[PDB]
RNA sequence: CCCAUACCCGGCCGUCGCUGGCAGUCGGCAGAGCGAGAAAGAGAGGGACGCUACGCCGCGACGAGUAGGAGGGC
RNA sequence: GCCGGGCGUGGAAUGCGAGUGCCUAGUGGGCCACUUUUGGUAAGCAGAACUGGCGCUGCGGGAUGAACCGAACGCCGGGU
RNA sequence: GAAACACGGACCAAGGAGUCUAACACGUGCGCGAGUCGGGGGCUACGAAAGCCGCCGUGGCGCAAUGAAGGUGAAGGCCGGCCGGCCGAGGUGGGAUCCCGAGGCCUUCCAGUCCGCCGAGGGCGCACCACCGGCCCGUCUCGCCCGCCG
RNA sequence: AAGACCCACUCCCCGGCGCGGGGGCCCAAGUCCUUCUGAUCGAGGCCCAGCCCGUGGACGGUGUGAGGCCGGUAGCGGCCCCCGGCGCGCCGGGCCCGGGUCUUCCCGGAGUCGGGUUGCUUGGGAAUGCAGCCCAAAGCGGGUGGUAAACUCCAUCUAAGGCUAAAUACCGGCACGAGACCGAUAGUCAACAAGUACCGUAAGGGAAAGUUGAAAAGAACUUUGAAGAGAGAGUUCAAGAGGGCGUGAAACCGUUAAGAGGUAAACGGGUGGGGUCCGCGCAGUCCGCCCGGAGGAUUCAACCCGGCGGCGCGGUCCGGCCGUGCCGGCGGGGCGGAUCCCCGCUCUCGGCGGGGGACCGCCCCCCGGCCGGCGACCGGCCGCCGCCGGGCGC
């Protein structure tokens, strides 16, 4: 039927720790390679490049 | 983290400016994959389109 | 996720666990509330009572907005106000009472369930229990009624 | 930190491998390439690799410097060793032991440095 | 990526209008490039092929130098005949092999009025790309 | 585990376990002699579960 | 550090948000257990195999 | 004197139990131990393997099964 | 009924870790035997009591066999 | 009680049966926590997503029960002369853990300290259980008193 | 409503004329070198611009797999038609209109309401609604005020005449987009000459059925036969794709090969024999260290220079940096707070609303001082140590 329950609501709360903790990790350059990421040669992993 | 570093801004053609920013508290949170995963499964159910 | 249900375990097993006796028929013992008097009669008592029959006065047009009462216990009744006012008033030595208006925060009776502080109030309230009352005036408050 | 990071990467990896009843982490500074805590190379502050030279000559050896931990781009330090095979598996042996860096991974260093070093001798 | 929601990007959809584009459909997805000899003389990308255009095969068991006018544009096949890309039959007779103008190379056109008014449009409208742009 | 490893000069403290609003539901059935249980019941009201089980007015009460 | 905020200074970007609170600080557990303040608390390590 | 899937000894598999053991890989900043019947301190004034800890290892006991229940499925 | 104090050779044998709470499926046709036993001329009949079986269970024996006798089962070698 | 003189089945391939929705209960995982929750509504290719909005928490459930209802609505003790001060949130038994420590822990001999360890005994006792008191609402019995605008 | 009295502008609406949406046509850049293939869109390369475009790397076509071959895609891209829009101006028109105070007059919907009764309906319970029949009104009246009735106060509307956009619904229709859907026994009954063939007097019932190949290049010609059918030849990468032709399973059948055969066959356990292939077995292990004799290098240790790294309890080096630490403040600000003069308003003094300002809290900043870290996070010196390179050493 097309009344199956085809979306979820997850808290507000829950939603901005996920977001937290997924950029948290993405400052652990052992967790950016597992991602498969190549990254070898990026100077700095938190990488911040001027507004220009 | 008791300290947070200090990440160094990169200008448009690679080389460190002289600018630096406070590496933000957000990046210290942490870590939770099963909340990550939890939060992604069930968000990623929201994009679907019903078939029947 | 139907890969972590229980029938993903009983494909292979012929009565897919209903037992081979007792089918898994239809109704066996009625639809739904069925038999509550008759054959369902000892579970209905046994956990259900007082289900069957009448008991008190009917009500006809029931607008639950006039029985509207939220109650407030003292316990709690000095959070309503912020700490600030709280601990301004024993710093206090004028001896003046802040002001707590209940109805203002959204009760309309107050009870006297729990310990106050041995601190003045002037409690702004629609309704007071007795206990809330003697409480309030030991104290050294006072009750100050609202319409 | 490096348990909190297993944690994370113990089952879910792009370098791991499962399969056949075993596993295997195929991470670039892995000497004996199993997904284990001790010989994970990505985890740990100070890290030991040995890969073969690029010439195909002589084997390549692999330091984590201390200092820069989330700069990638300077965190190794990469020296290569061509003499001959006593001498280089005791050079090895000296950059691991005396330098009291990660020293239980030095057999492990000598094991995978012989390996390569016997690989790129003429094959008859 | 496209971001027209007028647009479709379904694959049966795409195949289903390719499939049965009607003839002065047909004309339009029938073109071929020019040469590069021709590509900065008319300073014009690619054009729907005539009967009667110079011809080189570049791609197929058919490719090679050799200049040939097309024969005729077989619109409901999706194919053009050209003049010497042709194999034998069993019983002796030869018969032209299709080629798709997709894989043609024009070397020369067959003007006419119509014919030169469409070059000179599609060469006014990509100068406005360069004078836009730049 | 590092100011005390063994756990010395500590006081180990634990929540109501039993505050919980099911144990309410929890023990003998209601409708039993003494039985002081909480019933299951979908809203609270003079019309529900006041009735034969609980007066003795309407057949008997436990 | 206004959409997440640190520690010490709820988020000005969210209504009422601030950074989850971590269940341990000190993550490093081999730092910990070879830390002099356990290794006083210790019995000696049985290592001894006893077989059938 | 003969032999059962019973009993005894041995091998292997699994389950259960010990809510067992292992972070001590403590190395010229070195000292190689906790099998020991007996409440408690080897206390100061160049060197194999290992430890996916959701891992590895050691002892014991145990294993029928329909209806049914649960777990694990690289 | 309350306080306070003093008494431990743990006061028969043997064995064994116990206590406790939720949620809960299937079942609610049974049958057989020793002994006791009711109706019946009797029945491989009808009905009970006690325990053990069969059902849910293979294996050695009774030539054969739901239930008798022995014995209960992971996969094997030796012994008995 | 089936090898049955019980029933279904010649053979092969493909299809073929505990699903979804709502409600409820308990268990479990996660976030927050006397709160919690935007689900409805607004605001700013994938995206019909995501993000945001508390002067969008209306509202739900929870935080208080009891009575048919009018309704009422959750500790006390002492001192001083019904008033004034003080103490002011039960007890008993069993309780994991913690605490105290009578003592007692080797190299040539005693004296001999600090740390660590052990321990007779003695304590504060979590959760929970059993019991005894107490408090609120209904109802009954027995009474004595108080209060004020009518 | 009219009159009187003050007050206030006198400018809108009809009928004609001129000054963004649908359709069409276009717009970037490799068929570049080598090499696979039947065919390349494959593979490799294109340095210093690691080819070229990119606001275009959606998708489709094209002889496998294409950002650059083609159509397209992107663009607040271009051009050309059509439709109404939006005001401006002209003409012919209708167009004299309001507000306040005062006085004097006026004002409402009937076989309807309501009542009885019957039947249906509702959660509506001594009748919520609707309808029939009977009765049948009133005018300080009438209706409602969720328990029948009388009395009495209040409250509340004004029935029995009418119109009215928006938010809302939409399994049909027209035109589009999309999908964690189905993939030819599935998905619509229908992917196809499907509501077709066919069945029934009729109402109605209602299928099965997709795929040669890149391209028909669809097998000329020879030969046997009356012919269907064959044998050659030929086409194609392929006929082991030959017109119901992709792949081509099982049951079943033919044939060939092997084995066997009076308790129907088949099965379990245990061996044996024979086959089938495989081991590419067919003279059987290497790995360290030591000894021996034959050889060969540019060769060891130790020093020198250079670079890099590790560590330092340097007993406490210097300087940064940070603090999910704290204090100090003749500090500076931003807020937060249920902590306490001015302006505005309704009845110069009281009340109200707004704005300060003061205080408190918090955070940020300027400092100063400590505490710690830099092993979730640092530099320079100094020392020790290791490695590498180059010299010597021979």
């Amino acid at each position: 039927k097309t009344w199956r329950r085809w979306h979820r609501r997850v808290n507000t709360t829950q939603k901005r720790y996920a977001i937290c903790s997924a950029l948290a990790a993405s400052a652990l350059p052992a967790l950016v390679m597992s991602k498969g990421h190549r990254i070898e040669e990026v100077p700095e992993l938190p990488l911040v490049v001027e507004d220009k | 983290a008791c300290a947070r570093p200090l990440i160094s801004v990169y200008s448009e053609k690679g080389e460190s400016s002289g600018k630096n920013v406070t590496l933000p508290a957000v990046f210290k949170a942490p870590i939770r994959p099963d909340i990550v995963n939890f939060v992604h499964t069930n968000l990623r159910k929201n994009n679907r389109q019903p078939y029947a | 996720p139907s890969r972590l249900r229980k029938t993903r375990k009983l494909r292979g097993h012929v009565s897919h666990g209903h037992g081979r006796i007792g089918k898994h028929r239809k109704h066996p013992g009625g639809r739904g509330n069925a038999g509550g008097m008759h054959h369902h009669r000892i579970n209905f008592d046994k956990y259900h009572p007082g289900y069957f029959g009448k008991v008190g006065m009917r009500h006809y047009h029931l607008k639950r907005n006039q029985s509207f009462c939220p109650t407030v216990n003292l316990d709690k009744l000095w959070t309503l106000v912020s700490e600030q006012t709280r601990v301004n008033a024993a710093k206090n030595k004028t001896g003046a009472a802040p002001i707590i208006d209940v109805v203002r925060s959204g009760y309309y009776k107050v009870l006297g369930k729990g310990k106050l502080p041995k601190q003045p109030v002037i409690v702004k309230a629609k309704f007071f229990s007795r206990r809330a009352e003697e409480k309030i005036k030991g104290v050294g408050g006072a009750c100050v009624l609202v319409a | 930190s490096a348990h909190l990071q297993w944690m994370v990467v113990r089952n879910c990896s792009s370098f791991l491998i499962k399969r056949n009843k075993q596993t295997y982490s195929t991470e670039p500074n892995n000497l004996k390439a199993r997904n284990s805590f001790r010989y994970n190379g990505l985890i740990h502050r100070k890290t030991v690799g040995v890969e073969p030279a690029a010439d195909g000559k002589g084997v390549v050896v692999v330091m984590k410097r201390r200092s820069g931990q989330r700069k990638p781009a300077t965190s190794y330090v990469r020296t290569t060793i061509n003499k001959n095979a006593r001498a280089t598996l005791s050079s090895i042996r000296h950059m691991i032991r005396k330098n009291k860096y990660h020293p239980d991974l030095r057999m492990a260093a000598i094991r995978r440095a012989s390996a390569i070093l016997r690989s790129q001798k003429p094959v008859m | 990526m496209k971001f027209n929601p007028f647009v479709t990007s379904d694959r049966s959809k795409n195949r289903k209008r390719h499939f049965n584009a009607p003839s002065h459909i047909r004309r339009k997805i029938m073109s071929s490039p020019l040469s590069k000899e021709l590509r900065q003389k008319y300073n014009v990308r690619s054009m729907p092929i005539r009967k009667d255009d110079e011809v080189q095969v570049v791609r197929g068991h058919y490719k090679g130098q050799q200049i040939g006018k097309v024969v005729q544009v077989y619109r409901k096949k999706y194919v053009i005949y050209i003049e010497r890309v042709q194999r034998e039959k069993a019983n002796g007779t030869t018969v032209h092999v299709g080629i798709h103008p997709s894989k043609v190379v024009i070397t020369r056109l067959k003007l006419d009025k119509d014919r030169k008014k469409i070059l000179e449009r599609k060469a006014k409208s990509r100068q406005v790309g360069k004078e836009k742009g730049k | 585990a590092l100011d005390s490893p063994k756990g010395r000069g500590t006081v180990l403290l634990s929540g109501p376990r039993k505050g919980r609003e099911v144990y309410r539901h929890f023990g003998k059935a209601p409708g039993t002699p003494h039985s002081h249980t909480k019933p299951y019941v979908r809203s609270k009201g003079r019309k529900f579960e006041r009735a034969r089980g609980r007066r003795a007015s309407r057949g008997y009460k436990n | 550090d206004d959409l997440y905020g640190t520690w010490r200074k709820a988020a000005s970007l969210k209504s009422n948000y601030n950074l989850p609170m971590h269940k341990m600080l000190n993550t490093d557990l081999s730092r910990i257990l070879k830390s002099p303040e356990i290794q006083r608390a210790l019995r000696a390590p049985r290592k001894k195999i006893h077989r059938r």
